[PDB]
C-alpha cells in the first residue's frame, strides 16, 4: 500500500510498504529512495513520534496515511 | 535581475535573509560560546511567489561540547513549525573557537537538509574570528558523495570537493526584513 511522508520543506515523499513493515523498515527505505540515513530521521503520525521496532499497524498507519518528517540537527 | 544554478544546471529559488540574524544569533547563545559550547538553531520561513524569505529563527532543545551541538527533542520543533506553517529553510550553528569550514559531521548534516530542499543553507558562525560563511554541497556531485558515504569516524575526509561557499549577489540575498526568534530551550 502507499504511504505519504511530508517535510517540513513542501516536498511529500511516496513509499509503498505493507502494514506489518517497521518504522526502522520504513526509515531504510527513505534512505534508499531519498538518500538520509535513518539515524537523522524522526517520523511522527498523529502527533506522537514513531519509535522503531514498532510496526505500521500498531500505530494504525493504513492506505495513503501521511506521516511527517523532522530532521535532527548535528553541528560536529 | 540575478537567477542562480547549481552545478548541474538547475535553477535555485533566492533565499531572503535578514541581515540582523547573524547577529542575533550569536547574541542569543553567547552564554554558550562564553562557555566554549557550541550551539545550534533552525532558519525558518515562507515561500512566496517563487522566493523564500527567512523570517524565524528558532533555537531547539539541543545538548553541545566545545565542538559539537545536537538537537534533542525534535517533535517539539516539527509542532511549532506546523503550527505555524513555517518551512526549513537552513541552519545555523557556531565553531567558538575554531575558524569557519564545513566539518564532516556538518556535511552529513546539511546534506539531508539540502536533499529536502535544494536551497538549503548552512551558516557556521566563527566567533572567536570575526568570521562567517553561508555553505551548501555541490549539487549534484557533493550531494552524491555525502549519500554513498559509509565512512565511520566523526572526521572522516571524502574524496573530491564537496562543498562551497553561497555566491555573492547569489541565492541568497541578505535584507533589511524583520527576524523573530523563537527560542524552544528551556
Ligand atoms: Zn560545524
Ligand atoms: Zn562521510
Amino acid at each position: 500500500m502507499q504511504i505519504f511522508v511530508k517535510t517540513l520543506t513542501g516536498k511529500t515523499i511516496t513509499l509503498e510498504v505493507e502494514p506489518s513493515d517497521t518504522i526502522e523498515n520504513v526509515k531504510a527505505k527513505i534512505q534508499d529512495k531519498e538518500g538520509i540515513p535513518p539515524d537523522q530521521q524522526r517520523l511522527i503520525f498523529a502527533g506522537k513520534q514513531l519509535e522503531d521496532g514498532r510496526t505500521l499497524s500498531d500505530y494504525n498507519i493504513q492506505k495513503e496515511s501521511t506521516l511527517h518528517l523532522v530532521l535532527r540537527l548535528r553541528g560536529g | 535581475k540575478i537567477h542562480a544554478y547549481t552545478e548541474g544546471g538547475k535553477p535555485l529559488r533566492t533565499i531572503y535573509l535578514p541581515k540582523l540574524l547573524k547577529k542575533v544569533f550569536l547574541d542569543v547563545v553567547k552564554p554558550n560560546t562564553k562557555k566554549n559550547l557550541a550551539t545550534c538553531g533552525i532558519l525558518c520561513g515562507k515561500l512566496r511567489q517563487n522566493a523564500f524569505f527567512i523570517t524565524h529563527l528558532v533555537i531547539p532543545l539541543q545538548e553541545a561540547t566545545s565542538d559539537t551541538c545536537g538537537t534533542t527533542d525534535e517533535a517539539s520543533l516539527f509542532e511549532f513549525q506546523d503550527k505555524h506553517n513555517l518551512l526549513t529553510l537552513g541552519w545555523i550553528h557556531t565553531h567558538p573557537t575554531q575558524t569557519c569550514f564545513m566539518s564532516s559531521v556538518d556535511l552529513h548534516t546539511h546534506c539531508s537538509y539540502q536533499l529536502m530542499l535544494p536551497e538549503a543553507i548552512a551558516i557556521v558562525m566563527a566567533p572567536s574570528k570575526n568570521t562567517s560563511g553561508i555553505f551548501r554541497l555541490l549539487d549534484p556531485e557533493g550531494l552524491q558523495t555525502i549519500v554513498k558515504c559509509r565512512k565511520p569516524g566523526l572526521f572522516h575526509p571524502h574524496e573530491g570537493k564537496v562543498y562551497t561557499m553561497v555566491a555573492q549577489p547569489g541565492h541568497v540575498r541578505e535584507i533589511n526584513s524583520k527576524l523573530q526568534v523563537v527560542d524552544l530551550r528551556v
